[PDB]
Order: structure tokens, then C-alpha cells, then sequence
């Protein structure tokens, strides 16, 4: 199964699960600088792509 | 100027947020919004209205008086 994996498979699987998806975030401690949820969500895609 | 992480000190406060693609943008727009609008209207009518009512009465009285004064009187 490992030998079957190449670059194309990685690009497709990662796009399937990461790109333009809503994450769940958990923060604890001095997290005043933790970005707003909208900014995190906007960080999940690229305008250049 | 100032920056996040240097504003003030806060302890023991939890915040729960939901994604915008998971919820409605207009969930109770009329079923809840209209009662709140009436609440705010009632809450501010007595502060805002009486000055402008006094203006309306001075406007109408002054215009009526100016109109009557331009008409002549016998003798």
C-alpha cells in the first residue's frame, strides 16, 4: 500500500480533506493573539489557486 | 499602535463559537426582531420626540401668524 502512494495521490487526498474545509479549533492559556475564526477559515484556501 | 497579546489581562473566561457555514444568517429575523424594535422604540420615544414636537408647534404657529399678518385690517 505504501509503494502505491506517489505525489499525485498525495495532492488528491490532501485536497479532498484539507482544502476549503471548516476546522475545529481549541485554545488554552494566553491566547489573546489566537486569530479570529473567520481569519483561520480564510487561511484554508489560496486566492492564487 | 497596540497589538493583540498586549491589551490587558483576562482569566477564567471560555468562549464558544460556531462556523458561519453551520448556521443561519436570518434565523429569527421577524419572529424576534420586531419585538426588539418595538422595545427600543418605546425605550427612546420619550427622549427624542418632545423637542421635535415643540419645533413642529412653533413652526406651524409662526407660519400661520406670518400669513395672517400680511393680510390687511379694515381701517
Amino acid at each position: 500500500r505504501i509503494a502505491e502512494v506517489d505525489a499525485r495521490v498525495v495532492r488528491e487526498v490532501c485536497s479532498k480533506y484539507f482544502y476549503d474545509q471548516c476546522p475545529a479549533v481549541a485554545g488554552f492559556g494566553p491566547i489573546e493573539q489566537l486569530p479570529d475564526y473567520n481569519r483561520i477559515r480564510s487561511g484554508m484556501f489560496w486566492l492564487r489557486f | 499602535g497596540r497589538q493583540f497579546g498586549h491589551l490587558t489581562r483576562v482569566r477564567h473566561v471560555i468562549t464558544y463559537s460556531l462556523s458561519p457555514f453551520e448556521q443561519r444568517a436570518f434565523p429569527h429575523y421577524f419572529s424576534k426582531g420586531i419585538p426588539n424594535v418595538l422595545r427600543r422604540t418605546r425605550a427612546c420615544i420619550l427622549r427624542v420626540a418632545p423637542p421635535f414636537v415643540a419645533f413642529y408647534l412653533v413652526y406651524t404657529w409662526g407660519t400661520q401668524e406670518f400669513e395672517k399678518s400680511k393680510r390687511k385690517n379694515p381701517a
